This record gives structure tokens, C-alpha cells and sequence, in this order.
């Protein structure tokens, strides 16, 4: 009949493309769809959710429930940090296993900004102010408020409002961030300082907790879909 | 009975369509069009009954 | 182990139905379940490996069911040679294996 | 079908604090960048395409692999054929993929890759081999042989697959019996009540709707058996299409264990990282 | 299938299982036991191809087992015994294979082909 | 008229909270009634409004310093509450959303916050090697609800195997880490900012109807983000109460009662 020539990648299974394909049951009454509540047309959706971050991962609190709370007190030492983030979403052993960073771990590239949100869980009475840093790379890591004050930074008073938003910017030289390890497309630190301190007054815990929270902006976008680390099957 | 549309050129040389033709009568046979629009995450990130702009206090 | 009767009784020429109850997971859950024969002094012999299948060698009057978590085997044309012991095994979860009580079988 | 573009923001000192938020009304604070620091007007070509669900669920996924085998019988016993009920959840990858979702409705396309080798070092000579996958819906009969009457696939669906050409490929529709497939589902099939006779009677499995709920597929070879093992395997790999999802959840943290939510071994997800260091 | 062919109270009792190489290689190898009149036990699961055992819940602490690819056997201790352990054990091959794919990448296998055993007697 | 001001309605009971924070809607949809066009079965449905759409009260969890959390499941908290529990026994299919609402007070001198999840499906691990094997009255608790615990205790008994569950908190009992649990519906009682939280649930399942008995389509799980902390002692416990009231409730095939085997 026709004169056909077969191209190369005849007889080949690509697994990603989009060929029809014969039905084995065919004229199959399918049940009609009904208005579920919470459709999901992309996922990052999911990634604008804000959830929390583990952030203390020490030898004895990592794997309890003392992961996701940084300790605050009126004893403290001013001149030392906080916390310190490294900022790759899904290498970053605190922001990896976040909902971010596990829509994060499906992708090889990512772009757009970041919220961090920190949620002040003392007493009433308790009031102060905090710093919370955010330094593009190149440059040492800030070991101080004065190295840190110099970046983008956002001044926290813990009022009835008891929240706060620092967007992390997107500033970089490459129109996609690598998801992995990479040197040349490392997204920078994120360092918390006290300025002023935390006051108590008599009668009131003088040590308190503070969880931290990380979802994506309105112009995050990633693009190649790739296999995911962090789960395994044994033989 | 042939279906165009438009393709979305990442690399151009030095609009562009393409034909798609479904050669079977159920739907499960049918490619994946992948035209699909974006939503509002509203229904997740503000699910208030009292919705609030973002320039308000939020309490 | 899975329940099952301790003995049954029967002539030569009836048909004989010998039932092994489990719970769930187990006979109910898996498709593994199996029957075994021993005669005094000798050594396992299957009879039945799946639930209704039978091995080579093994004659056309042993029959197997399921019905939930109970499994059933069916002797009919009951011989003087089927005299011994029925063993029921199947598989339980997280991968242990679990026999059967034993029933003896005794031709009138 | 781009983003929103970044508007340019200048200097602020204003009784607006956007900054200030509650996180315990449940809503995310939805800022932009030019809220919080000042911004130049950036265009955004960038595009949530491949972040849509048809593109994170339109890869092929192994979910079995079927062994077959066809020899001659001997004293050692053979495996003249096999079945499988068609489950995704013994595959760890696609199982938590389609675990980020509640709810899910999608039309479903096989691929079966097969092949065979040979295990006796002494003759290494063998025909072609025809390979007949038949599905087997629930309640149907099974087959008790590799040449049993129930081959004869009258009404059931069969894929007849020559070896060497290009992988068996069918589509499959949204078969199941809700308006969506229950990915978790928080019950049981059965109550167990006071007049029941005995608990056997009403015990039934947590988070199992049904037991065999889509059927079983079986594999053998329609030649007749070679004077030397050749010892055959199927890979099944699923890859769902048109695909609709209802109610994120968060992933798996832990590893599998069974077909339920259950965690035994590990439950050690997190590392070591101190809190000062970067 | 040669099964080493005992009696002390208290101490603990080694047993030995010897058989062809392939089936060494290829195939799991089960430990039953039975007690007269008290009907089959199992004991655990020896897999010289990877040297994976499984015990039963009755026997994990007190069974210990072990591989020999050199002589083609595996061997069980009893590390101690009381006086219910007088039973006969046997030594089972697990050579049948079933139709039923296990989860969905393995295959399941019965037991066909079975030793002779030994008899141990525990008691003074 | 500020947001932390709230009163709810439903029946014969009402809600007065004077520090909410506010009301979440959970995925945007307010409960309804079944509609024409997806109506599965074809008996007329019983309606009775007032006689279910109350405001029902649990028993009173007490947060103690060393506690880990608490978890209930709807309808199941519900069995015993009233025309809704007898109801649910004589019919075999039910449809309800539900309003649920955390009552947690302290003072300005107290510290801690609370995390009330709303979970669809929440399956919930079980305490043993044998999978899937936790029975209906352990996997039921009702009114009294569960607790969770601090670590995998495996229990390793050789009769009786007790067949319940051991939901481990940072793993939320399913495996899921407890800092992605934020993309369930959720609220969070802070003591400082807000003493009460309200969630709106409307009826998720892949079916238009189900049968409640055999099913539990929510999950409410109360865990302790921030430990509570109270002015230089160690015996500091404080109560919290969960309300529920059940919202345009249908029940649709009527039958001889049920009488579970608890
Ligand atoms: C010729 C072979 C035909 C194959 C027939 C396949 C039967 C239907 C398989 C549907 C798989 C659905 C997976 C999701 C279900 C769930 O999550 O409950």
C-alpha cells in the first residue's frame, strides 16, 4: 500500500512519551466525577503551603519533637547566633525534609522567592525584638549582627502579632538554582540574631520556644522531574 | 477530523503548530494534551471564612 | 498454630471434608495455603500447594477450597491408604510460616 | 501562561504592615517581594507547566516483576506459570508519588517489558516464545495449570506477546467503584457486633476496603516446553494519564512497611546538623 | 538430604543438614519439628544465598543458625533445651514454587522434598 | 466586630469566644447537601436538622507538662452523643460536615501552643509486626479518644497480642514527618495570642455517601508544638476541651440498630 520508512527509535519504550495506546476494555461505563473538596491542579500549590522546619537537629534532640522548637531566654549570650541556614532547599539537612524541600527532591532546578515565617510561642508578657538575616553568597558567613545587618534583613517586634515574614529575595546569577549541593549555584545564608533581648517579668518562664516555617512566593517555578533520595527498598 | 494548536518554541532557528489525530473511540486511548491552566491556591494558603488583605492586621 | 479438627472417621467409598479455620491475615489475606500427608514413621509428603492445585504424582481424589478464612480439603472415594495424618500450613504476616493442629483420619 | 511579574517598589513608611502576620488563623501570609524590600519591575517568562499534575505523573513506573519458566518435567519441580494481583504498592517510588494525594482519578496505561535467557550451559538452543497475559477481574476463575480451559479467554482480556518485538501497550479506564480511588482509607469491611457467634466472624483488616480489588494477572508461554529451562520475566510499568488528585497530604518520612501505614525499622529520617552551624 | 542423625537435659544441642549444592545455592532451607503426638512446629528459615534467617517467635532467642558453603550444609543450635523440646526435627527444602507472585517481585516457595531426621531426647 | 470576637450557632447550643483567632473553612467549602446530580442512592434521605446539628462536648483532655497529644475521629467521637449517635446506629449510609471547636484557656503567664490538625483518611499504624492487624475497638475509641507516644514500643506479646495502636507524635502515627502535617486544614492555639481555634469541615470521600459506621472520614489530632510551661514548677496541668457539632447531616437507609462488639 503506502511506501513507508521506518525513522530511528522504532520499537523503543521512551517512558515519558505520549503515544496512544489500544483499550483493553472498551465501551466501559466510567463512574462520573463528583466535586471533591481540595482539587490540586499543580504542586506548587503544595509548595506555597507554609510548614515548619526542624531547625535544631542536635545529637540528642533530632528524631523527638525537640527539632522543630529553638530555645529562647533572657540569659542568653546577644553577641552569638540563634539559628544558621544554609539556603539549598532541598541538600539543607533542616529545609530538605520540608514540604518545600520535598516537592523540592522530585526537581533538579528551582527559581523564585522564599518566605520564612517565625511564630514567637512564649508568655503574653514576654516581649523583645529579633533580627532575622538573609546573606547572598560570596562572602563570609555572618558570625555576628554586624556582618549580618549589612544583607537583607527584616527587625522582629514581638507584639500581639505574634508572627513574622522574612522574604528571601531571588538574587542570582542563573536563571535556575540546582536542588543539589552545587558551589556555583549555592543560594546563600540565613542567620537570626538577637537585637535588644527577651524580658520577663517575676513569676513568668524565663526560657522559651520559637518554631520557624518556610513555603514558596507566587513566582516559584521548577522544571525537570527527577527520582527522590529519601525514600529506599531492600532487597 | 484533526486537532492543531500551538507549540511553545524554546529554541528557534537561526507561530509553530502541531496535528494530533485520535485514532480510537474510547477516551482512555487519547495522549495526554498537557494545555492545562494553573488555580488559585487560595483554597489552601487562605482558607479563612473573615478573609483579610494581606496590608491588614491579621487578628 | 490454625485450628483444625482432631479426628474424623469414615468407611471405605465416602467423601470426607477435612477444614483448617485460621483468622485474618493468614488463610483469609493469602493465597498460600497448603495441605501435607504423613503416614506413621514417614516424612511430609505435599498433596496440595496452592489452594486447589495439586502436585504431580498425587491422586485425583484430594481436593482443596477457600471460602474466607477457612480452608477445606475434600477427600473422595476414601481409601484404605489415606489412613494418617492431614497437616494444614499457610503463610501469616511479616513473613512466619504457622502449621496446622493435625487431623487423623481413620478408615472404618 | 507565565508567572505574575514583579512590580517595582519603592520606599515605605506607612501604618501598612504586611510583614506582621498570624500563622495560628491557619492562611500563609501571601507577600510578594516588593512588600518587604524594594524591587525593580522583572517580566517573569518562567512557567509552572512541569510542575502540573499530568506533568509529575506521566513517567513509566515498575510495579512487578513476573517470573515464568518453561521446561520439560523433571524430579525438581517447575513454575509453568505465575499470577499477580495488581497492586502499585510493593514499588516504594510510584507508591509515594501517588501517596501525596487522597483522592485520585485517573485513566491508566500498562507497558509490559519481557525478557528470557537461559540457564543450562550444555544446549543453548531455543525457538521464539509467545508470552499470553490475560487479566483476570475479581471473581472470575483461575487457572489451576499453565494448559487449564481458562486460557481460552472467551471474555477475559488477553495480550498475546511475541518475543523480540517492540513492549506490549494497553490502556486501561478509571475502572474503580467510587467517584475516586481511595488512596488511605480510615476504616474497615466489616463491624464485628454482639450477636455474632464468635469475633472470627466480624474480624476484618485496617485500612483494607476490599481483598483482590482490581483483579489478578496471569503470564505463561503458549509454546510448548523446550528440553531446556528458559527462565522468563515480565516488568509491568504503570503510568497513570489524565490525571485528577483531591486533599495533599504530606510524603512518606519513614520506610515502607506492607501495604498499610505501618513503621518498623528505621524511624531515624533526620541527620545531625548543629544549630549554629551553617 | 543427610540429617546428622542425642539426648541430654539442659545443655545445648547443634544439628546438621546437608545437601546438594544447587539446592544449597538456589533454595531456602526450613527447620519443622515434631513432638509425638503434639503435631508440626516450625522453627526458622536458612537462605544460603544470602545468609538471611528468619526464627519463630517461640524460638528467637534460643535458636542460633548458620551456613557452610564449603560442605554444602547449614547448621541449627539449640542454645538451651528443656523437656518439651524431646521431638522429632526434620530438615525441609523448600523446592515447590507457587503460581502466587510474593509482594510483587519474588517468588514463593513450599516444601516437597524432606529429611529423615533426628530424634532428641531431653531428659537425665 | 474584630475577627477575635466569634459567636457559632447551630441548634439549641451556642458558642461565644472572645480571643479566636478565626475560622478556617477547610479547602474553601462550606458543607452542603447532596445534590441532584450525584445522588447515588435512590431511597429519600432523613434530614432531621436541629435533632443532629448541635453542638456536642467531649470529655476534657488534661495537659499535663510530659504530655504528648491527643487524636479523636469523626463520626466515631460521635457514637454515644444523643439523636446523631442513634442515627448513625439505625441507618446504614450517613453524609455530615462538621464544625469543630478546641477550647484551650490560660493565662498571660503561661506559655505553649497547640497544633488541632484536621486529617481525611487518618489511618494510624499499628503496634506489631502482624500488619493492619489493630482491631475495630482499639481502632475506635469514641468519646475518650487516644493518645500518642514518644517512641516505638513494640509489643512482643506471645498470646493476646492487645491489637492496638502506637502512634508516634513527630511521626503523626502514619509516617509522615509533624512539620508537613500544615498542609492538612489547621489552627494553632498559641496562649498568648488566641485561647480557641475553629475548623469548618466539609464531607470529603470518594463517595457521595458512605456508611459511618464502618468508616471514619476525619481525624483530629491535637499535638503540643511548644511544651507547656508555667512559673517555676513541675505540676502545671491545664484542660482542653473539643467541641463538635455535625452540619447538614443525611442518613439514608434505615434498618434494625447496630450493636458493635467494643
Ligand atoms: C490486559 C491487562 C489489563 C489490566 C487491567 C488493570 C485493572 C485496573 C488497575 C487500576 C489501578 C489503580 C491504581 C490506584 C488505586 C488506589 O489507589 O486504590
Amino acid at each position: 500500500g503506502l511506501p513507508v520508512l521506518n525513522t530511528p527509535g522504532s520499537n523503543q519504550y521512551l517512558t515519558s512519551d505520549n503515544h496512544q495506546s489500544p483499550c483493553a476494555i472498551p465501551e466501559f461505563d466510567v463512574t462520573p466525577p463528583i466535586d471533591i473538596p481540595g482539587e490540586v491542579k499543580n504542586m506548587m500549590e503544595l509548595a506555597e503551603i507554609d510548614t515548619m522546619i526542624p531547625l535544631n537537629l542536635e545529637s540528642t534532640k533530632r528524631n523527638t519533637m525537640d527539632m522543630y522548637r529553638v530555645t529562647l531566654s533572657d540569659s542568653a549570650d546577644l553577641s552569638q547566633p540563634i539559628l544558621c541556614l544554609s539556603l539549598s532547599p532541598a541538600f539543607d539537612p533542616r529545609l530538605s525534609h520540608t514540604m518545600l524541600g520535598e516537592v523540592l527532591n522530585y526537581y533538579t532546578h528551582w527559581a523564585g522567592s522564599l518566605k520564612f515565617t517565625f511564630l514567637f510561642c512564649g508568655s503574653m508578657m514576654a516581649t523583645g525584638k529579633i533580627l532575622v538575616a538573609y546573606a547572598p553568597p560570596g562572602a563570609q558567613p555572618p558570625t555576628s549582627r554586624k556582618e549580618a545587618m549589612l544583607g537583607t534583613h527584616v527587625i522582629w517586634d514581638l507584639g500581639l502579632q505574634s508572627s513574622c515574614t522574612m522574604v528571601v529575595p531571588w538574587i542570582s546569577n542563573v536563571t535556575y538554582r540546582q536542588t543539589t549541593q552545587d558551589s556555583f549555584t549555592e543560594g546563600g545564608y540565613i542567620s537570626m540574631f538577637y537585637q535588644t533581648r527577651i524580658v520577663v517579668p517575676l513569676s513568668t518562664p524565663k526560657s522559651m520556644s520559637m518554631l520557624g516555617f518556610v513555603s514558596a512566593c507566587n513566582d516559584f517555578s521548577v522544571r525537570l522531574l527527577r527520582d527522590t533520595t529519601h525514600i529506599s527498598q531492600s532487597a | 477530523g484533526a486537532q492543531v494548536s500551538s507549540q511553545k518554541v524554546g529554541a528557534h532557528e537561526n507561530t509553530i503548530n502541531y496535528t494530533t489525530i485520535n485514532y480510537y473511540k474510547d477516551s482512555a486511548s487519547n495522549a495526554a494534551s498537557k494545555q492545562d491552566y494553573s488555580q488559585d491556591p487560595s483554597k489552601f494558603t487562605e482558607p479563612l471564612k473573615d478573609v483579610l488583605i494581606k496590608t491588614a492586621p491579621a487578628l | 498454630a490454625l485450628t483444625q479438627p482432631a479426628s474424623v472417621s469414615g468407611s471405605p467409598g465416602q467423601s470426607i471434608t477435612i477444614s483448617c479455620t485460621g483468622t485474618i491475615t493468614d488463610i483469609g489475606y493469602y493465597n498460600y495455603v497448603s495441605w501435607y500427608q504423613q503416614h506413621p514413621g514417614k516424612a511430609p509428603k505435599l498433596i496440595i500447594f496452592d489452594v486447589t492445585n495439586r502436585p504431580s504424582g498425587v491422586s485425583d481424589r484430594f481436593s482443596g477450597s477457600k471460602s474466607g478464612n477457612t480452608a477445606s480439603l475434600t477427600i473422595s472415594g476414601l481409601q484404605a491408604e489415606d489412613e494418617g495424618d492431614y497437616y494444614c500450613f499457610s503463610h501469616r504476616s511479616n513473613n512466619i510460616r504457622v502449621f496446622g493442629g493435625g487431623t487423623k483420619l481413620t478408615v472404618l | 501562561d507565565s508567572l505574575p511579574d514583579t512590580k517595582a517598589s519603592g520606599p515605605a513608611h506607612s501604618k501598612e504592615v504586611p510583614a506582621l502576620t498570624a500563622v495560628e488563623t491557619g492562611a500563609t501570609n501571601p507577600l510578594a517581594p516588593s512588600d518587604t524590600v524594594q524591587t525593580r519591575h522583572v517580566v517573569q517568562r518562567r512557567s509552572r507547566s512541569e510542575s502540573t499534575i499530568e506533568s509529575f505523573f506521566a513517567r513509566g513506573a515498575c510495579v512487578a516483576i513476573i517470573e515464568v519458566d518453561n521446561e520439560q518435567p523433571t524430579t525438581r519441580a517447575q513454575k509453568l506459570f505465575a499470577m499477580w494481583r495488581i497492586t502499585y504498592k510493593d514499588t516504594v517510588q510510584l507508591r509515594r508519588k501517588l501517596e501525596f494525594f487522597t483522592y485520585s482519578r485517573f485513566d491508566m496505561e500498562f507497558t509490559f517489558v519481557v525478557t528470557a535467557n537461559f540457564t543450562n550451559a550444555n544446549n543453548g538452543h531455543a525457538l521464539n516464545q509467545v508470552y499470553q497475559i490475560m487479566y483476570i477481574p475479581p471473581g472470575a476463575p483461575t487457572p489451576k495449570s499453565w494448559d487449564d480451559y481458562t486460557w481460552q479467554t472467551s471474555s477475559n482480556p488477553s495480550i498475546f506477546y511475541t518475543y523480540g518485538a517492540a513492549p506490549a501497550r494497553i490502556s486501561v479506564p478509571y475502572v474503580g467503584l467510587a467517584n475516586a480511588y481511595s488512596h488511605f482509607y480510615d476504616g474497615f469491611a466489616k463491624v464485628p457486633l454482639k450477636t455474632d457467634a464468635n469475633d472470627q466472624i466480624g474480624d476484618s483488616l485496617y485500612s483494607a476496603m476490599t481483598v483482590d480489588d482490581f483483579g489478578v494477572l496471569a503470564v505463561r508461554v503458549v509454546n510448548d516446553h523446550n528440553p531446556t529451562k528458559v527462565t522468563s520475566k515480565v516488568r509491568i510499568y504503570m503510568k497513570p494519564k489524565h490525571v485528577r488528585v483531591w486533599c495533599p497530604r504530606p510524603p512518606r518520612a519513614v520506610p515502607y512497611y506492607g501495604p498499610g501505614v505501618d513503621y518498623r525499622n528505621n524511624l531515624d529520617p533526620l541527620s545531625e546538623k548543629g544549630l549554629t552551624t551553617y | 538430604v543427610q540429617s546428622g542423625a542425642l539426648k541430654k537435659p539442659g545443655a545445648s544441642v547443634k544439628f546438621s543438614c546437608q545437601a546438594s549444592g544447587f539446592t544449597f545455592t538456589t533454595y531456602d532451607i526450613h527447620w519443622v519439628r515434631q513432638a509425638p503426638g503434639q503435631g508440626l512446629e516450625w522453627m526458622g528459615m536458612i537462605s544460603p544465598s544470602r545468609d538471611s534467617t528468619i526464627y519463630a517467635q517461640k524460638f528467637q532467642g534460643r535458636v542460633t543458625m548458620t551456613s557452610d558453603t564449603s560442605t554444602s550444609t547449614v547448621y541449627m543450635e539449640l542454645t538451651s533445651l528443656r523437656s518439651e523440646d524431646t521431638a522429632l526435627y526434620y530438615c525441609a527444602t523448600a523446592s515447590r514454587p507457587s503460581a502466587w507472585v510474593f509482594r510483587s517481585l519474588y517468588t514463593y516457595y513450599y516444601m516437597d522434598v524432606w529429611g529423615t531426621g533426628t530424634t532428641v531426647t531431653v531428659s537425665s | 466586630y474584630s475577627d477575635r470576637v466569634l459567636q457559632l450557632t447551630l441548634g439549641n447550643s451556642t458558642i461565644t469566644t472572645q480571643e479566636a483567632a478565626n475560622s478556617v473553612v477547610a479547602y474553601g467549602r462550606w458543607p452542603e447537601f447532596i445534590r441532584d446530580d450525584e445522588a447515588n442512592p435512590v431511597d429519600q434521605p432523613t434530614e432531621p436538622d436541629v435533632a443532629t446539628c448541635r453542638f456536642y462536648t467531649l470529655d476534657t483532655v488534661m495537659w499535663g507538662k510530659e504530655s504528648k497529644g491527643w487524636w479523636w475521629k469523626l463520626p466515631d467521637a460521635l457514637r454515644d452523643m444523643g439523636l446523631f449517635g442513634q442515627n448513625m446506629y439505625y441507618h446504614y449510609l450517613g453524609r455530615s460536615g462538621y464544625t469543630v471547636h478546641v477550647q484551650c484557656n490560660a493565662s498571660k503567664f503561661h506559655q505553649g501552643a497547640l497544633g488541632v490538625f484536621a486529617i481525611p483518611e487518618y489511618c494510624l499504624a499499628g503496634d506489631s509486626d502482624k500488619q493492619r492487624y489493630t482491631s475495630y475497638a482499639n481502632a475506635n475509641p469514641g468519646e475518650r479518644g487516644g493518645k500518642f507516644y514518644s517512641q516505638f514500643n513494640k509489643d512482643n506479646a506471645v498470646t493476646s497480642p492487645k491489637r492496638e495502636f502506637c502512634p508516634v507524635d513527630y511521626l503523626l502515627g502514619c509516617g509522615v514527618l509533624l512539620g508537613n502535617a500544615f498542609v492538612y486544614p489547621h489552627q494553632i492555639i498559641n496562649l498568648r495570642t488566641n485561647n480557641s481555634a475553629t475548623i469548618v469541615l466539609p464531607y470529603v470521600n470518594a463517595l457521595a455517601i458512605d456508611s459511618m459506621v464502618k468508616h471514619n472520614n476525619w481525624g483530629i489530632a491535637i499535638l503540643p508544638l511548644s511544651p507547656l510551661d508555667f512559673a517555676q514548677d513541675s505540676s502545671v496541668e491545664i484542660p482542653i476541651t473539643v467541641t463538635i457539632a455535625p452540619m447538614c447531616s443525611e442518613f439514608n437507609g434505615l434498618r434494625n440498630v447496630t450493636a458493635p462488639k467494643f
